[PDB]
């Protein structure tokens, strides 16, 4: 838009955080993924929000800080370094998340 | 509500899919045009008329603010009809219309759509089919282009 | 408490590494065990076949419906026709198979078939044991045919919950395979009875009549391994083949992908059924959803509005369906013609080719009726315990040049072995097996190069 | 300027012909000169892995379709569903292939690899600079991940447009590839080192671990070729080789169709969802395509009724978006199955097939990622300067008559080389080239009254 004080601006609507969640039925828990967004944008409490509550998640991440991946930011996911062939819950790439 | 997408207590295992954060508003911001201005200049010079001779002012489609506009004159009297003296500065109107006259502090008594004096019954006369008022106020010594 | 998931790399494995090298020598990698072992596949053969009555799916023979459909008629017909031609298809993909299973000739079967080896897959006469553990552990609804009808009807169990009941509201049909079961298992005992075997030729005229193991032992020298190893491990080889066998017990997990599919194959077929019935309780937008109901309760020149709400949506699904069989059906139709190609080449014959059948060369190979399907099943050959060793080209007289040289379907290599007093030592090629070198495993080549002039004694030339 | 277009009719090109012959001998066509040269081919198996936010799709979060959609919300979870396994799927196909892509062994890869061959295809040790040459004529939007959204986000240039960011604002999401780039260029290095040996029986499990350039000259007597010919013209061999592999290099052109079925896949991808970003806009009949028009604009009573027509609209698409996407995957699946087996015979070893590859026998093929899928490229034979010569289909005494003898991958003919003071000759089949005949070219057959009657010598056997 060209605002009437003389000065272009000009407009990108706005986005949305997509999210997907990791989830172990195995040991009944859960981590999740906020996609692309990194940690820049994230916080222990959400001011915009999905959803109700991120209580579930808290279970565990009230006492961790969110971490950084190749994919993008994700809570709960411990940086452990470990190798191992089929997680059976990858997050593609060489990204791999263990129960 | 991936239980209830799949309808069961117990879901298989994976990565799933969930809704986006919605992100989060702010302050509006809002352009219009600005300054179209109703028109209250004239009464700021000159002579004003004797009462029986006052002058009119038709204003519509425009901006104002009469309360800036009485911050010129000191008021003696600001009182109306069916309308409080407050709220038709505030109010929006079809229309804005403004009388002016000179008239002297000595006569405040005879001033009202209701009054017993010569002034209501000759001179100035307002309607009573629209909400009407009236005002005395004096000149401020900072208002040089006002005359006598 | 659980801990928290772990975030870790994929790990990459290496290959071993083996040196190229130069000049007229080189680095060979050859194992030096191996062990047996399975691999399965199912492969979908049909779709379920089904039919739809076109006036039950939309009406119960209320008269307004009955009058009102009319007009819609011929698209009922096309219903019709279209689900009965791909009905004719998956009855014309049986037959090809099964021409191309039934043989001339073939074996008898008695027990103890197979000799030493353990061979659980003989039927218990019976279908096999392994396509009872199959069905067994297949969650299908219980089969229509008999009892049919009195299976939906009160005199039965209260518990009952087949879609089979179903099938007597919603208008829908099952048909029989044409296939019939104990037909089938005639079939797959034929198969069985063309083992021993794929050697001696083609073998598309000739029946070699020969027991399993002596089969078994053609298919070994045709890698490469050495007879003399072969008769030296016997019983070796029939237990680690037996302990292979023994671990198809533990092939029914849903780990497994080959079982994992065969689920799946029966879930597609009841949630096809199951959407259909589902629908017949959707309103379109009319006030309710049962045509007697909205019947009852209209002045009839409102009635029929409501009514033909409800006749155009029920047959948009019918068209939603039939595309979705159509489509299924011609899937199917490729799927079986890949069974009908492994059993010609995975079953039917050794194979040089990898690819096809398990990934450890190519031993024998059997298939068992799966529902909707084929079973296949693959022994295979896994190399273990790689040595690297120093091997030559070809090797020549160095007194004649034009004496040349070069091992069959194996390799020269340097002697490691005491027993041998000859400098260099011929080897299998899927083990690692030196034997002195004899005319029997090697063939006279133009000379090269890179051929190794030896200065003493050859047996192959003598001269 | 341009004069008027040319009516032509199409050429035929006319086979060579051969004359038939009576009697006891015949001509034969065979080359005399010969070029390297290349064919490529592209495999997609894979489609791009996508998800869709569907409230995010339908509305904004209104609190009207807040209410209104709960009324269709069971076809989100069937539209999530579909979509999830499809994506499944894609994943599978990957892990399968490379299972199959891996080997026990492989050479090391070193700069100089190859020896006299160019090899190009050698890593900057990474990806090859083949594989980034694609890449850069590859037109696709830049990728997201990182820095992803901070690259959607106003933080960047106000001239940015692309689809990729343009995800965030629809709910579209793309999910990254199961497999980094470095470990599938991993994988293809293992393929490079897979080479050698190629041949040696089956090859499955030893490994030959010889120069590049012994291979050449195994698969070069594949065909024939008499090791006396390939001594020769060793170095030229090479430089017609290299020659072959230098085209390449203008390989990546629009009138290449392998390189133009890749720009084809890149929007095949983009195509799916641009069309779902165009029926953002699309009123339905709707007053209005936002929700936020009709809400300034509508009472209430009115509002929901342009909402729910809108609604349904934007439902339809998502329907028949996610039916073309599970038929994408299906066939994207399929594609994989072929590539799996071009893997597993043209790459890793010769084949006798014709068909499959560029049309002139076939020698080494290699093949390299390529978005989407793999690219393959082939090295090929092919012929040139044929002659025709006499021919025989046998010699053998009339002194002995029950002792006859045929050409081994080659064919008698008469001579017409200086050389040979034999009236006959042997030459290869691949490549004419006169040579004596000796015992290495032939073997003992029946005899036949068509093999002629020779009255004088052959060394074959001398008596």
């Amino acid at each position: 838009y060209y605002s009437d004080d003389g000065n272009y601006y000009c407009l990108r609507a706005c986005v949305s955080v997509p999210v997907s969640v990791i989830y172990d039925k195995e040991t009944k828990t859960h981590a999740t993924l906020f996609g692309s967004v990194a940690c820049e944008h994230i916080s222990s409490t959400m001011s915009q929000y999905s959803r109700s509550t991120r209580s579930m998640l808290k279970r565990r991440d009230s006492t961790y800080g969110p971490l950084q991946t190749p994919v993008g930011c994700v809570l709960g996911l411990v940086n452990s370094s470990l190798f191992v062939e089929d997680c059976k819950l990858p997050l593609g790439q060489s990204l791999c998340a263990l129960p | 509500q991936l239980h209830c997408s799949y309808e069961s207590f117990d879901v298989e295992s994976g990565v799933y899919s969930v809704s986006s954060f919605e992100a989060k508003p702010s302050g509006s911001v809002v352009e219009q045009a600005e300054g179209v201005e109703c028109d209250f200049s004239p009464l700021l010079s000159g002579t004003p008329p004797q009462v029986y001779n006052f002058k009119r002012l038709v204003f519509t489609n425009c901006n104002y603010n009469l309360t800036k506009l009485l911050s010129l004159f000191s008021v003696n009297d600001f009182t109306c009809s069916q309308i409080s003296p407050a709220a038709i500065a505030s109010n929006c109107y079809s229309s804005l219309i403004l009388d002016y006259f000179s008239y002297p502090l000595s006569m405040k008594s005879d001033l009202s759509v209701s009054s017993a004096g010569p002034i209501s019954q000759f001179n100035y006369k307002q309607s009573f089919s629209n909400p009407t008022c009236l005002i005395l106020a004096t000149v401020p010594h900072n208002l040089t282009t006002i005359t006598k | 408490v659980p801990g928290e998931m772990r975030l870790a790399s994929i790990a990459f494995n290496h290959p071993i590494q083996v040196d190229q090298l130069n000049s007229s020598y080189f680095k060979l990698s050859i194992p030096t065990n191996f062990s047996f072992g399975v691999t399965q596949e199912y492969i979908q053969t049909t779709i379920q076949k089904v039919t739809v009555d076109c006036k039950q799916y939309v009406c119960n023979g209320f008269q307004k419906c009955e009058q009102l459909l009319r007009e819609y008629g011929q698209f009922c017909s096309k219903i019709n026709q279209a689900l009965h031609g791909a009905n004719l298809r998956q009855d014309d993909s049986v037959r090809n198979l099964f021409a191309s299973v039934k043989s001339s000739q073939s074996s008898p079967i008695i027990p103890g078939f197979g000799g030493d080896f353990n061979l659980t897959l003989l039927e218990p006469v019976a279908r096999s044991a392994i396509e009872d553990l199959l069905f067994d552990k297949v969650t299908i609804a219980d089969p229509g045919y008999m009892q049919g009808y009195d299976d939906c009807m009160q005199q039965g169990p209260a518990s009952a919950r087949d879609l089979i009941c179903a099938q007597y509201v919603a208008g829908y049909k099952v048909l029989p395979p044409l296939m019939d079961v104990n037909m089938e298992a005639a079939y797959t005992s034929s198969l069985l009875g063309s083992i021993a075997g794929v050697g001696w030729t083609a073998g598309l005229s000739s029946f070699a009549a020969i027991p399993f193991a002596q089969s078994i032992f053609y298919r070994l020298n045709g890698v490469g391994i050495t007879q003399q190893v072969l008769s030296e491990n016997q019983k070796l080889i029939a237990n680690k083949f037996n302990q292979a066998l023994g671990a198809m017990q533990t092939g029914f997990t849903t780990t497994n992908e080959a079982f994992h599919k065969v689920q799946d194959a029966v879930n597609n077929n009841a949630q096809a059924l199951s959407k259909l019935a589902s629908e017949l309780s959707n309103t379109f937008g009319a006030i309710s959803a049962s045509i007697g109901d909205i019947i009852q309760r209209l002045d009839p020149p409102e009635q029929d509005a409501q009514i033909d709400r409800l006749i155009n949506g029920r047959l948009t699904t019918l068209n939603a369906f039939v595309a979705q069989q159509l489509v299924r059906s011609e899937s199917a139709a490729l799927s079986a013609q890949l069974a009908k190609d492994k059993v010609n080449e995975c079953v039917k014959a050794q194979s040089k080719r990898s690819g096809f059948c398990g990934q450890g060369t190519h031993i024998v190979s059997f298939v068992v009726n799966a529902p909707n399907g084929l079973y296949f099943m693959h022994v295979g050959y896994y190399p273990s315990n790689h040595i690297e060793v120093v091997s030559a080209y070809g090797l020549c007289d160095a007194a004649n040049p034009t004496n040349c040289i070069a091992p069959v379907n194996g390799y020269f290599i340097k002697t490691n072995n005491t027993r041998i007093v000859d400098e260099w030592s011929y080897t299998g090629s899927s083990f690692y097996a030196p034997e002195p070198i004899t005319s029997l495993n090697t063939k006279y080549v133009a000379p090269q190069v890179t051929y190794q002039n030896i200065s003493t004694n050859l047996p192959p030339p003598l001269l």
